[PDB]
């Protein structure tokens, strides 16, 4: 299994290599919306990215509802084949 | 809103023209080609010995 | 109880069986039908033996087995002629006198 | 798995590993060897080889149904 | 080769059955596909049939054009003839 | 173990099913149609020839 | 060892049992289990000593029934009841075998039944009259009927019974009446006497319409099969496995030594007749068995199938063909019995029938999934296999009499490997539903011995089918050679 | 032990519905081209058809057709 | 020695079987590869004195079917195609169970898996040593069981239970196509021994009635019989099963749908040459459908974007070829053929099973780029196996594919011209797909996950030497056995292989055929790889086309779903046959009228005539006494003025007029 220390810098160097996203204020638990500020498609578009690293599927309801840090490393330390 | 939803059921209907014939799909995941193929034994199954004798 | 297990038949008809009116001994048309399923049998055995020495000489004779078994053939395709008790979808031309 | 070890199966179940396995595939070696000799005694009785081989070979030693038939 | 997920809790039916529910190749998994699937389902099956009629009338139409092409009749070489009445006997004819 | 009441009945009526099928189609005569039309076409192949 | 003295070991035992107690279910079991293994010995030695090479019936023994109007009783074999008896006489213990554990339940009115039910088929199958053989012919109706309606498991137990009843008793009656007209022709029902009397060609094809109603009932054709799967689905495992191996092995025994020898010129003009009816028969009961969703249907729909193509099997009046329709039948009561009991373990342990319920036994029941897959196959008539022996000796007939008809037998078999597949991927194949069954058992010491002797009868059959085939040679081709004198 | 199936009443309620299929026929128009179709017409074709192949082996033979119901 | 050959597999699969409890996972593996290897040593053994010293072994031990002259037997017929076969599949299944050995180390279930491989392995001995037709039935069906039971190993999964049930059911249609063959055969020469038929299969030369219709026998029961080889082989009428076949392990796919399995129509065809000669017809149709399944596979397997389908539809295109030289009346050069593509076909599944197991069973070629590095020798052995089956200048397939193209080039015939066509496009095709799927698996820059990339380990020790031994047969097998089966006028076959003297084209090819046409094959080959290059690697439209143009994206789909023909046949025919058990055989017949006119009808017409014949009995003194005097009246009246009424009146119309009055 994979450990959620790593899950959590994975994701948020998956955050951190976005345009426009400030990589200084980019922490655990940050909202896409609020705090550094990505509409809904820059959500998509991380998600996917978080996907295509970690070599994982996500049906596109829980896709939709990934949409803060938080979320992503909740989600990604719970899937069995990250 | 409804011409939001005419646009989205127009973009929907052009999606569903255009999609790849056989999409990727991760190997464990529902449709790949890994899928279902040693699953964990699933939970709460209870083997009962001695079921059928003359006298219990 | 049985003698010995050989069998014991007569390699002839049964006596008092009418060919005109075969149906007015039950015996004797019992004892016919029965010789004439032995005569079929002993027919069938023959071509038997006929095609097992047929097949041996296509073993044994190679690519040159057109001619040196051409005899056997005939031999054989001539003695599958009335074989059958109810082989009549077979064609005639192999099949019929 | 948790309900598998209670299931008997004549090929073993889900990672079959006996604990004499090693003991248990000699004794499979030796019963095939057993088993494989009155199989073989039958073939050398049975073959039949209508023609002479050009080399001499293995079934030559066992086997003596070489040119013994004939078509008549 | 290798331990997988488990497949998840299937389908308890809580609604009335549909009266072919026969043709439901459904598992023990809750993702059940029916016993025939179409493998294009963008395509419709008239516009299959019409496709898969298409190829087939390319196949014949090419042996339309090998029939016209009349190879045969460009050979270049005579038949080949065997000695000894063109192998009659060997072939298994009349000695 | 205690065995089943079934057990004997049943395991003595498998062994005499073998020894009996066995013995008996074995040891009977193979006085077959089949191999008696064979022996008569073979002296009536022998006598034709 | 007589065949006076085979039927008569069924009636001591069953004597015995009714002057028993109830409460001593134990020493009614082991009595009645007793009784059933020695009748089967008996057969053995029965068998151990029978003549394949004469024409004429065995052991013929008369008693004196009627002195008067010919109706003496006659007991003997020839070769193709022979089979049958031995086939019914090892069914039997397996039927009390199966209600072992729940016997007390049954009472020993289940055993007497039974053993009343040996009883009639073995007088059935030995009989040389005509009148006594359809005396016990109908005989068999009582047992049936009553086993179906007292030990069904629900309350369609009435409608199934009812069904079966009518339809037999209106075949079984045409037959009766036929039978009589013959009798008063002749001036008696011996068989060999039927055999060598003529008839008109007129009163030929009147007879012979009323023997073929008479066995369609029980062997199912394209309109009276509809009673067998009902029949099946509401009888007990052990009903289940009577009435498919033994009562349609009956009809087809009755047909195929009744009606093809006694009356050769309407054989010969129905003969196309009874080849579409098997033709439509197979194609249309397969199909209709690969949309099912009863296991107990489907079982019984491949029996219809099956018995239909031996009836299309026998009217190749060749030795290739006919000793096929006897070998696929003797492999069908194998089979079907095989594959009812594998059905009544499932519905046993588990109290449903449906097949949504069922999937992924293979975790669960590997001995059971084996047993299941094996006789999945026979019925699929794998090459190997006592069934794949019949169908093809009996494809062979069917093509050197008729190609069209042998063609459609044939595509009968694309459709036996597509449901028989198809039901043992749903019920063993795939995942576990441990929202519908969550506990589980795999075949016990008991299912297990019950399952051993049919999985050698069918490698013997299948691999070595010569002692069956040899066994029938000479009747086969006596009754071919009876019409024609040349 | 307790081995019981888990029923469903909708599952139950199906193969009742699908058992009990004979209260629902009412002769209506595809119904009776189904039946003179499939359970008169395509069996007349399998006689006719079978009667035909009889009938060119007598002619093949020679011999004088047969006689069939 | 034979029968140990022949059942060596047998012994290991059901010991493994019954005592794998005992075997274990290693013991199990151990035990049936040594069988399998023993098995594979007596066969060559079995070679050098039969092929090698001009001999031939025939065996015979029960009757098996003994009737009046169904000659059936438990027979074995040792012939020198009977001996390249038995080569062919004891070799590649020691190899595959090596293979299976390091490949299914993770897997829960090896030791099932060896049993099923040997009894596989068993039942394609019998298939090959079948002395006569219900041998090498009881063989064909056989085989299709094992592979039916191999598809769906893991019988967990939905896919693979349903691809095994259709292929068995596609092999079963061909073994009904088979069968009704055997019984024409046996109808026609009254035997099934294959000796007895060759022999005298000249003489025949008499029409057939089969299903109202006139037709020669001899072409007759040849068609039946190559009908029945469609199915096993998967040519273009049954060949649907062959690319689902795939969702059994790689071992599987290699051992059976690539060297063993699928050849047996291809090995029925050459063994039944002396029959098969005698119909050229049947050859014609040969002919033409290997040609349209050659040309459909190479087309077919362009746009797969997975391996496992890529090598599978490759296998097809390559089954066609053997099957049209086949039906060149040449068929020892279609045995030539079948033994090197089963070779390379071999090493290509194991190679891409290696490439499977190593990057975590990805399978697909669209995240498979940039491997070319991290796998030195699989890339390797890809690359060998890739050049055989294009037919690289003095390889393996160099020494097959080039004389089946310059056979069909100078059979001067309809069915010639179409096979050459067909097979120069299917060169071309083959050479394209080929050299893409290299591209993409191995040298396009990546394009995988980096969750594979980190975890790649190249083929163990186990995986690697069935690989080696594979490539170096893949490397000298073509050039060694050149001159001893497709030389010139070799009698290597003896009486094997059957060709008449009109039909031997080989050294009118030979020294016939013009250089380019001989050179033909390798410039469509290198054409095929410079247009895999340009389209892979070079190229920033075909996306754009296929997302705005309709004809074209219909075009990709009609070429990526197997030429749509699959999804057509199922849906029509299958759900049509599905609707049939239903719609019409129960709920319309058997639920229906039948029913309905049966016990029901009768039931409650029985119960409304018996209610009104109850109503007769009112309980009145006065009702019983009228019917009293109604009785005695119509006594008196149809009896004492009998003359008068009959007279009058008819029997008939009264009895008409009671049953009216009765409704």
């Amino acid at each position: 299994h994979l450990s959620k220390e790593e899950v959590i810098q994975r994701v948020l160097a998956v955050v951190k290599d976005f345009p426009k996203v400030d990589p200084s204020k980019v922490t655990p638990d940050v909202h896409f919306q609020k705090d550094l500020g990505l509409d809904s498609l820059d959500n998509v578009e991380i998600v996917m990215a978080l996907e295509e690293e970690f070599k994982l599927e996500i049906p596109d309801k829980e896709a939709d509802k990934i949409d803060s840090c938080n979320l992503a490393i909740e989600y990604i330390a719970n899937h069995p084949m990250a | 809103p409804d011409t939001i939803d005419r646009l989205i059921a127009d973009a929907e209907a052009s999606y569903n023209k255009w999609r790849h014939p056989d999409p990727y799909i991760v190997p464990w995941a529902p449709g790949g080609s890994k899928f279902t193929r040693n699953p964990a034994p699933p939970q709460g199954i209870e083997i009962v010995y001695d079921y059928g004798r003359e006298d219990n | 109880g049985r003698k010995k297990g050989y069998v014991e038949f007569d390699e002839s008809p049964p006596d008092d069986f009418d060919p005109a009116n075969p149906y007015k001994d039950p015996v004797a048309m019992l004892e016919m039908r029965e010789y004439i399923v032995r005569e079929k049998w002993i027919q069938i055995e023959k071509a038997k033996i006929i095609r097992e020495k047929l097949r041996w000489c296509y073993r044994i004779e190679g690519v040159n087995h057109l001619q040196k078994c051409r005899h056997l053939v005939n031999q054989y395709l001539e003695s599958t002629r009335g074989i059958g008790w109810g082989k009549d979808g077979r064609h005639p031309s192999l099949h019929a006198p | 798995g948790d309900f598998r070890t209670k299931v008997w199966s004549m090929t073993g179940g889900p990672y079959c590993r006996p604990k004499h396995w090693k003991r248990n595939t000699a004794i499979a070696m030796f019963g095939v060897v057993l088993v494989c000799i009155p199989i073989a005694m039958k073939s050398a009785e049975l073959e039949q080889r209508p023609h002479h081989p050009v080399r001499p070979i293995p079934s030559q030693l066992w086997c003596k149904n070489f040119g013994t038939k004939d078509y008549e | 080769s290798g331990m997988g997920l488990p497949v998840g809790k299937h389908y308890i039916p809580d609604k009335p059955l549909p009266m072919n529910e026969e043709l439901l190749w459904d598992n023990g998994t809750p993702f059940p596909e029916p016993c025939i699937d179409r493998i294009a389902d963008t395509v419709g099956k008239y516009e299959a049939l019409a496709w898969l009629c298409g190829g087939l009338s390319f196949f014949a139409s090419l042996g339309l054009l090998a029939v016209w092409n009349d190879k045969a009749s460009k050979i270049p070489f005579t038949p080949k003839v065997y000695p000894y009445d063109n192998l009659r006997v060997e072939l298994g004819g009349e000695p | 173990r205690k065995w089943e009441d079934w057990e004997l009945p049943c395991y003595i009526t498998s062994f005499l099913t073998i020894v009996i099928l066995g013995v008996g189609l074995n040891a009977k005569p193979d006085l077959t149609i089949e191999t008696w039309a064979h022996e008569k076409a073979l002296e009536r192949l022998k006598i034709e020839n | 060892f007589d065949l006076s003295g085979l039927i008569l070991c069924p009636v001591l035992g069953s004597i015995i049992l009714i002057f028993i107690p109830n409460s001593r279910i134990r020493l009614i079991r082991l009595i009645g289990l007793c009784a059933s293994l020695i009748t089967f010995l008996y057969s053995l030695v029965l068998w151990i000593q029978f003549d394949p090479s004469t024409a004429k019936f065995q052991f013929v023994e008369s008693l004196r029934w009627l002195p008067y109007e010919n109706i003496n009783l006659n007991l003997g074999i020839d070769g193709l009841s022979f089979f049958f008896v031995i086939l019914t006489t090892f069914l039997i213990p397996i039927c009390i075998l199966v209600g072992w554990s729940g016997m007390r339940s049954y009472g020993k009115e289940y055993i007497i039944a039974f053993l009343i039910c040996e009883f009639l088929m073995i007088a059935v199958f030995c009989m040389l009259d005509l009148l006594l053989f359809y005396v016990f012919f109908e005989s068999v109706l009582i047992p049936m009927f009553i086993i179906i309606g007292v030990w069904g498991s629900r309350q369609r137990k009435i409608k199934a019974a009812y069904q079966f009843f009518l339809y037999t008793l209106l075949g079984s009656v045409f037959m009766l009446l036929a039978i009589l007209l013959i009798l008063f022709q002749t001036g008696t029902a011996d068989l060999q006497i039927s055999l060598t009397t003529e008839f008109s060609e007129r009163r030929q094809i009147f007879l012979w319409i009323a023997f073929f109603a008479a066995f369609a009932v029980k062997v199912p054709m394209v309109p009276v099969h509809i009673w067998l799967p009902e029949a099946h689905v509401e009888a007990p495992t052990a009903g289940s496995v009577i009435l498919a191996g033994i009562l349609s092995k009956l009809g087809t025994y009755g047909f195929l030594r009744f009606s093809i020898p006694m009356f050769p010129e309407a054989t010969l003009c129905f003969t196309p007749f009874i080849y579409t009816l098997s033709a439509i028969a197979i194609i249309y009961t397969s199909l209709t068995t690969l949309r099912q969703i009863d296991l107990k249907k489907i079982i019984a729909y491949s029996s219809v199938a099956h018995m239909n193509l031996v009836t299309i099997g026998m009217f190749s009046l060749n030795i290739q063909g006919i000793g096929g329709s006897i070998l696929l039948m003797l492999s069908h009561g194998l089979v079907l019995s095989a594959l009812f009991l594998c059905v009544g373990v499932l519905y046993d342990r588990h109290k449903t029938r449906l097949v949504r319920y069922y999937g992924g036994l293979v975790s669960t029941m590997p001995n059971f999934s084996t047993i299941f897959f094996f006789f999945t196959l026979a019925n699929m008539s794998l090459p190997g296999t006592s069934s794949f022996i019949g169908e093809f000796l009996i494809s062979v007939g069917a093509f050197q009499r008729n190609s069209l008809v042998a063609t459609l037998a044939a595509l009968g078999m694309i459709l036996g490997a597509a449901y028989s597949l198809w039901l043992y991927n749903r019920v063993v194949s795939g995942n576990l539903k441990a929202d519908f069954l969550h506990k589980f058992s795999d075949l016990n010491g008991r299912e297990v011995f019950i399952f051993i002797p049919f999985l050698v009868g069918v490698v013997r059959m299948g691999v070595h089918p010569k002692v069956f085939l040899d066994r029938m040679h000479t009747y086969v081709s006596n009754l071919v050679q009876h019409g024609k004198f040349n | 032990g307790g081995m019981e199936a888990n029923k469903n009443k909708f599952i139950e309620d199906w193969g009742t519905a699908r058992e009990n299929l004979e209260f629902n026929f009412r002769w209506t128009r595809r119904n009776l081209a189904l039946v003179g179709i499939f359970g008169i017409a395509i069996p007349v074709l399998v006689y006719k058809g079978i009667v035909r192949e009889f009938h060119m082996q007598d002619e093949d033979n020679g011999r004088p057709y047969r006689k069939f119901m | 020695m034979y029968l140990l050959i022949v059942f060596l597999p047998l012994i290991g699969s059901s010991f493994a079987g019954f005592f794998g409890r005992f075997l274990g996972s290693e013991g199990s593996a151990i035990m049936t590869t040594t069988c399998v290897s023993f098995s594979s040593i007596l066969s060559l053994i079995a070679f050098y004195e039969v092929a090698l010293g001009a001999s031939a072994c025939y065996l015979r031990i029960a009757p098996w079917i003994s009737s009046e002259m169904f000659d059936a037997s438990w027979g074995f017929l040792f012939d020198s195609l009977t001996v390249v076969m038995l080569i062919v599949v004891t070799f590649i299944s020691s190899l595959v169970h090596l293979y299976s050995i390091s490949y299914m180390s993770e897997d829960p279930h090896s030791p099932r898996f060896m049993c099923y491989l040997s009894i596989l392995t068993f039942f394609m001995l019998m298939l090959v040593t079948g002395d006569n037709f219900l041998q090498l039935f009881l063989g064909w069906e056989g085989v299709g069981l094992a592979s039916y039971l191999l598809i769906h190993f893991w019988f967990t999964r939905l896919q693979a239970d349903k691809a095994a049930t259709k292929a068995m059911l596609v092999n079963r249609v061909g073994d009904f196509g088979l069968a009704l063959g055997i019984l024409g055969c046996f109808t026609l020469f009254q035997t099934v021994d294959f000796s007895t038929i060759f022999a005298c299969a000249s003489a025949p030369r008499n029409s057939w009635i089969r299903c109202n219709m006139r037709l020669n026998a001899i072409t007759l029961i040849c068609i039946l019989l190559f009908i029945g080889a469609v199915g096993k082989s998967a040519q273009i009428g049954s060949h649907t099963w062959l690319p689902d076949a795939m969702e059994g392990p790689t071992p599987v796919s290699a051992l059976i749908h690539a060297a063993t399995m699928v050849t047996a129509g291809v090995f029925m065809i050459a063994r039944c040459s002396p029959l098969f000669e005698y119909s050229p017809t049947a050859l014609i149709v040969i002919t033409f459908a290997g040609a349209m399944t050659s040309f459909l596979a190479a087309t077919t397997g362009i746009l797969q974007n997975d391996l496992k389908r890529v090598i599978a539809y490759s296998t097809c295109s390559q089954l066609g070829y053997m099957i049209f030289a086949c039906g060149i009346s040449n068929y020892s050069v279609s045995v030539f053929h079948l033994m090197n593509h089963a070779f390379f076909k071999a090493l290509l599944f194991l190679s891409a099973g290696s490439v499977i197991h190593a990057m975590s069973d990805e399978q697909d070629m669209r995240k498979m780029g940039g491997l070319a590095s991290s796998f030195p020798f699989t890339y390797a052995m890809m690359l060998m196996g890739s050049l055989s089956l294009i037919g690289f200048p003095f390889l393996t397939g160099f020494y097959s594919k080039d004389v089946i193209l310059e056979l069909a080039y100078t059979k001067y015939t309809i069915s010639g011209n179409f096979a050459f066509w067909l097979g120069s496009v299917s060169v071309l095709f083959t050479s394209y797909y080929s050299f893409r799927s290299l591209f993409l698996t191995f040298l396009v820059p990546t394009n995988s996950f980096g969750r594979d990339i980190l975890r790649c380990h190249d083929a163990p020790i186990p995986m690697a030497i069935p690989l080696i031994l594979l490539a170096l047969g893949s490397l000298f097998v073509g050039y060694l056995a050149k001159d001893m089966m497709i030389g010139l006028g070799t009698n290597f076959w003896a009486n094997s292989l059957f060709v008449l003297p009109k039909n031997e084209i080989l050294a009118e090819s030979e020294f016939a055929a013009p250089t380019i046409t001989k050179l033909i094959p390798i410039l469509f080959s290198t054409s095929g790889a410079s247009v895999a290059y340009n389209v892979n690697l070079v190229a920033d439209q075909f996306q754009r086309a296929f997302q705005t143009s309709t004809f074209c994206n219909r075009l990709y789909s009609f070429f990526n779903k197997r030429w749509f023909f699959d999804q057509v046949l199922n849906d029509f025919l299958v759900r049509s046959f599905l609707r049939f058990g239903y719609e019409v055989s129960f709920e319309a017949l058997d639920k229906g009228a039948i029913e309905i006119l049966g016990p029901y009808g009768i039931s409650y017409t029985f119960r409304r005539l018996a209610e009104r014949i109850s109503q007769l009995q009112s309980g009145f003194v006065y009702h019983y006494a009228f019917a009293m005097l109604l009785g005695l009246t119509l006594f008196v009246t149809f009896f004492c003025m009998w003359d008068s009424l009959s007279s009058w009146v008819d029997n008939r119309s009264s009895f008409i007029l009671i049953v009216s009055s009765f409704f």
